[PDB]
RNA sequence: GCAGAGGCCCCGGGGGCGAAGGCGGCGCGCAGGCCCCGCCGGACCGGCCUCUGGUGCAGAUCUCGGCAGCAGUAGCCGCUACUCCGCGCCCCGGAGGACUGAGGGGGAGACGGGUUCCGCGGCGCCUGCAUCUGGCCGCGGGUGACUCGGGCCUAAGCGGCGG
RNA sequence: GGCGGGCCUGAGGCGGCGGGGGCGACGGGCGGAACUUAAGCAUAUCAGUACGCCCCGGAGGAGAAACCAACCGGGAUUCCCCGCUAGCGGCGAGCGACGCGGGAGGAGCCCGCCCCGAAGGCGCGCUGUGGGGCCGCGAGGGGGCCCGAGGGCCCCGCCCGAGAGGGUGCAAGCCCCGUACGGCGAGUAGCGCUGCUUGAGCGUGCAGCGCGAAGGGAGGCGCGGCCCUUCCAAGGCUAAAUACGCCCCGGGACCGAUAGCGGACCAAGUAGCGCGAGCGAACGGUGAAAAGGACGCCCUGCGGCCGCUCAAAAGACCUGAACCCGGCCGGCCGCCGGCCCGCCGGCCCCGUCUCGAAACACGGACCGAGGAG
RNA sequence: GCACGCCCCGCCGGCGGAUGCCUCGGCCCGGGCGGCGACGAAGAGCGCGGCGGAGCGCGAGACGCGGUGCGGACCCGCCCGCCCCGAGAAGCACCGAUCCUCGAACGCAGCGCGCCCCGGCGCCGCCGCCUCGGCGCCUGCC
């Protein structure tokens, strides 16, 4: 009754996929991502779990723009800066 | 489920497309030796989006 | 190999759009042939090449358009952001060296009054 | 750290080859009864000390002499000892003009360490 | 000793560099000593091995002279025509025995045109060194 | 005794003429232990002096990994049930006998699963017996809307609002 | 009264320009614990810490004295060395600076006021603008024996500005790559009361509210007086030395796959688990070379047997321990002692607290690895 | 009795993965760096390879495209594509573009709906500009 029979009544999705972080953590009733923090502008990052910070952080993904810019500064962005300055 | 959303239908679709074994030619090209996708899932045992 | 980019550069943009339409229709019929010939794969090394070819015509069509547009806004205040020096957000929001080294009139006079002098002590 | 600080000094010395790395600083009686007799380097020469050698605050800064206007002279003896230090330094220093003849600058010889320790 | 600190003596870094080297580095590492006559004609001790370069194997078993049919850059090995593993079946088509290029001396070089240009570049840099800088 | 460091090992320590490790047998030491021989093994390893320590296990309801005796033991006890013959499988077909018994072991939706759907082939896995079976495995397909539902309206509610 | 105009406040739209969000460090600003210690526990301690929030930058903050001192005086700031005690504290447990002195590093200035006014940064502004790294060559070794193969032996050589290192079929300065050598100043200060804070004690810094100056501040025991020494708050700027992750490079008396990161494995924050926040593995090694198994014999077939490749199956893989088990051969058996060896004699189950354990006290099936001054 | 169970005089076979040996990985310690974003970041989702699952890398120009300077034969299977004093494989360094959906995330939602000309359409500042409000301070006229 408390467990197996009541587990039989489990047929609804409390959470859904987040638009910002694509995890099954968007609460559908309250409309808040438990992990992403969406709909907030800022991301939900807490220093009590450093493991959570490590799972989604800068460098986990492609870093396509930052990698390009870093190499260019080590090549010909610094020169373009001095030309503008 | 019969009344699925489009967004949900497209995420589930990728799972069916990526539920494929390593191509035999790719094992020959990469000399993989280990021969199993592992990311493969079974509808009864898997709990996608859970 | 496929279409050489240098040969494409010599063509006008009307000539190049015609070539692009022919290459997209060719891609459509190669995709058709790959679907129709499902049991046996034929390698179809024209398919790969014409995909690249389409990209190499599109690269030449954009290069001519960007260069032409850049000269319409050359020497004009407020050019489009695509034609702006790349820099970075921090650099584009920073003081120029002249503005960093601007000195008040009384400080500037003092610097001129006392110039730096090379001196040696023994 | 020792290597990095040395490298910084060597690069600065190169940037102003004839100019010594350290500015001329005054002899100051160490503070307190415990260190009264002993003397040490201070921040800068007082304007009265630089009035005795006949200099001006700006002129002194160009010949590499540190100037402190906060420093009040206190005893007359302090003015005399520091004025003598300025006289010795002014004779020692050589000012190069004519923009920069390479030979005179090349033969200048950089001073190393506190000037007039 | 090595006076440049930037070069690494660490076995792990040096082993990794050999295993993961770029194809241009792999090709330079895959080089063989030129024969006395080739050394006199081209004025260079060794050349990177290519395909079509007759080589004499002078080291272990499978010692023979033949052209290089194939180069396995991934394995740092080359296949020499004539040098093959013993076949159980006479009918079976021969499988080549791979030979490291250090284990061979290049009797003849596929001249090409780029190879003339690359020998010339090395001969000119070698001569600046032989003039004692 | 262990693991590393600095030296030594008289022509520059011992090694594919066989290192470490493993196994059986000696010998030596009061003993920790050491040494040799044979066999397996297949590339490294020490004695001595000085130095350093994450340095020695039978226990901790010790951690982790293997695995024994129990033991071919306990069990495979719901929903009435199968039988004959035929390529003969619990497959399939025909024929008998049944059962779920229209708040069905019937035919459909909502949700939840997410390809389980269908055809062809297959049994390596799973189908707690078996399989020629299948929800399993491989391959190739499959969901068509002016009229149905979303969309749209508002409900409980929730978000928004100079502030 | 009614309309036009200026000024003053606002409203809509357009254009140019900026802002927002990210990063497990360092940095600034705030809000803020408790476990703990005090052998209890309230003050205290932890701790001006975790954590929450906000905000920059390559550093940041700080900073050119309303400073320190009491001298035969110094002289912005930051950082390092030393004093670790002056003090504070149920004066209990604890806590706690600084000035000297030695260093690294050095660098100074501006505005308001004030004078002139538009000379200006000119649609504004007289409610005051303006002036006072890449690139590149690169030395020198043969013979015999033997090995599956030398990088092994044994004779002889040679190159070292190179005997760092890596690779190559066994231990290579001379086989290869490299290495050494190159080139291109007012609602303020203060005070009264209150809260927080500090080592700061009749008050260290702060803040609320009430009240509020003029020559004012400080001098480490308050108050009133008189000196003296030293400075100028209530506005702003500033390099340097200092700190530090991601990442990149180098090194190590470091770890060696139950270790070292959770993660050495072509796909680790992966597979998997939890409604979710979050949790979170296991898994290295054939050989020199895939040469990954010739052929024949059989089998309904499955599969087996011969052998094949190889140095060797090393056959899905290096070595291959213990526990545990099957074949075959030998015995009938625990330990200690004696002897030809199955008889005689002796022998309770260890570890552990305990006065005392074989205990009907507790932990322990077994074995391997890990495991604690 | 035998078998069993023990022991082991040896000799093999199994099951396990210990022990050695290595090791493109960690872990400390120094340097260097300090380079993100409305010109759309970090992150996320779907795609993209002839044969293509994962990982990487790209983005409808997609397992890439161009330009320059290097390099000089390959391209992990099957292919086909090069091959040659240049004709140009792998590799390498910059630089120029492309860049779907979501995201600070920007017409509005989150996958459905507008308005509007043909440019598009978010918010908050700052500086100008244009339009106009007030029985704020007045003023002039008739």
């Amino acid at each position: 009754s408390k467990g197996t029979a009541s587990f039989g009544k489990r047929h609804t999705r409390i959470h859904g996929s987040c638009r910002r972080c694509g995890k099954h953590s968007f609460h559908l009733q309250k409309h808040e991502c438990a992990s992403c923090g969406y709909p907030s502008a800022k991301m939900r990052r807490y220093n009590w779990s450093y493991k959570s910070l490590r799972r989604r952080t800068q460098g986990t993904g492609s870093m396509s723009h930052m990698r390009k810019v870093y190499r260019a500064y080590n090549s010909g962005t610094l020169k373009a800066n001095a030309r503008k300055y | 489920t019969a009344n699925k959303t489009l967004s949900r239908k497209l995420r589930l679709a990728k799972k069916t497309k990526t539920n494929k074994n390593i191509p035999r030619w790719v094992i020959a090209k990469d000399h993989l030796k280990k021969t199993w996708n592992y990311k493969r899932h079974h509808w009864r045992r898997s709990h996608l989006k859970l | 190999p496929g279409l050489k980019a240098k040969d494409l550069v010599g063509l006008s943009q009307e000539d190049l759009q015609r070539k692009l339409a022919d290459l997209k229709r060719e891609l459509l019929s190669l995709r058709t042939m790959k679907a129709t010939a499902g049991p046996v794969p034929e390698r179809i090394a024209r398919f790969r090449v014409c995909k690249k070819d389409v990209a190499r015509v599109l690269t030449v069509i954009n290069q001519k358009a960007r260069d032409e547009a850049r000269a319409a806004f050359e020497g004009a205040e407020h050019i489009p952001k695509t034609f702006r020096p790349r820099l970075t957000h921090a650099m584009r929001c920073q003081l120029t060296e002249k503005q960093k080294r601007l000195l008040p009139s009384k400080l500037m006079k003092r610097k001129l009054q006392f110039p730096k002098l090379k001196y040696a002590v023994k | 750290r020792k290597i990095r600080r040395r490298q910084t000094r060597l690069q600065k010395a190169k940037a102003i080859f004839p100019c010594p790395l350290q500015k001329l600083r005054p002899s100051v009686t160490r503070c307190s009864q415990k260190f009264n007799l002993t003397q040490r380097i201070g921040r800068g020469f007082t304007l009265r000390e630089l009035q005795g050698v006949g200099l001006s605050a700006g002129k002194a800064r160009q010949i590499g002499i540190a100037v402190d206007p906060r420093r009040k002279n206190k005893s007359e003896e302090s003015v005399a000892r520091n004025v003598a230090r300025l006289k010795e330094y002014l004779s020692k220093v050589t000012i190069f003009s004519k923009q920069a003849k390479p030979e005179e600058i090349q033969q200048a010889i950089q001073h190393q360490g506190v000037v007039m320790p | 000793m090595k006076l440049n600190s930037a070069v690494t003596a660490s076995r792990r870094k040096c082993r990794k560099a050999y295993f993961t080297a770029n194809a241009e580095t792999r090709a330079k590492m895959m080089s063989s000593r030129l024969s006395k006559e080739l050394r006199a004609e081209h004025k260079i001790k060794t050349m990177p091995i290519r395909r079509g370069d007759i080589v004499e194997i002078f080291t272990g078993g499978h010692k023979g002279t033949g052209k290089v049919v194939e180069v396995r850059r991934r394995d740092y090995k080359i296949c020499v025509e004539g040098i093959n593993q013993k076949a159980r079946n006479p009918e079976a088509k021969p499988v080549p025995y791979p030979i490291h290029p250090s284990n061979c001396i290049i009797k003849e070089l596929y001249m090409n045109g780029s190879r003339y240009r690359a020998i010339k570049r090395r001969q000119e840099r070698n001569a600046e060194r032989l003039a004692r800088i």
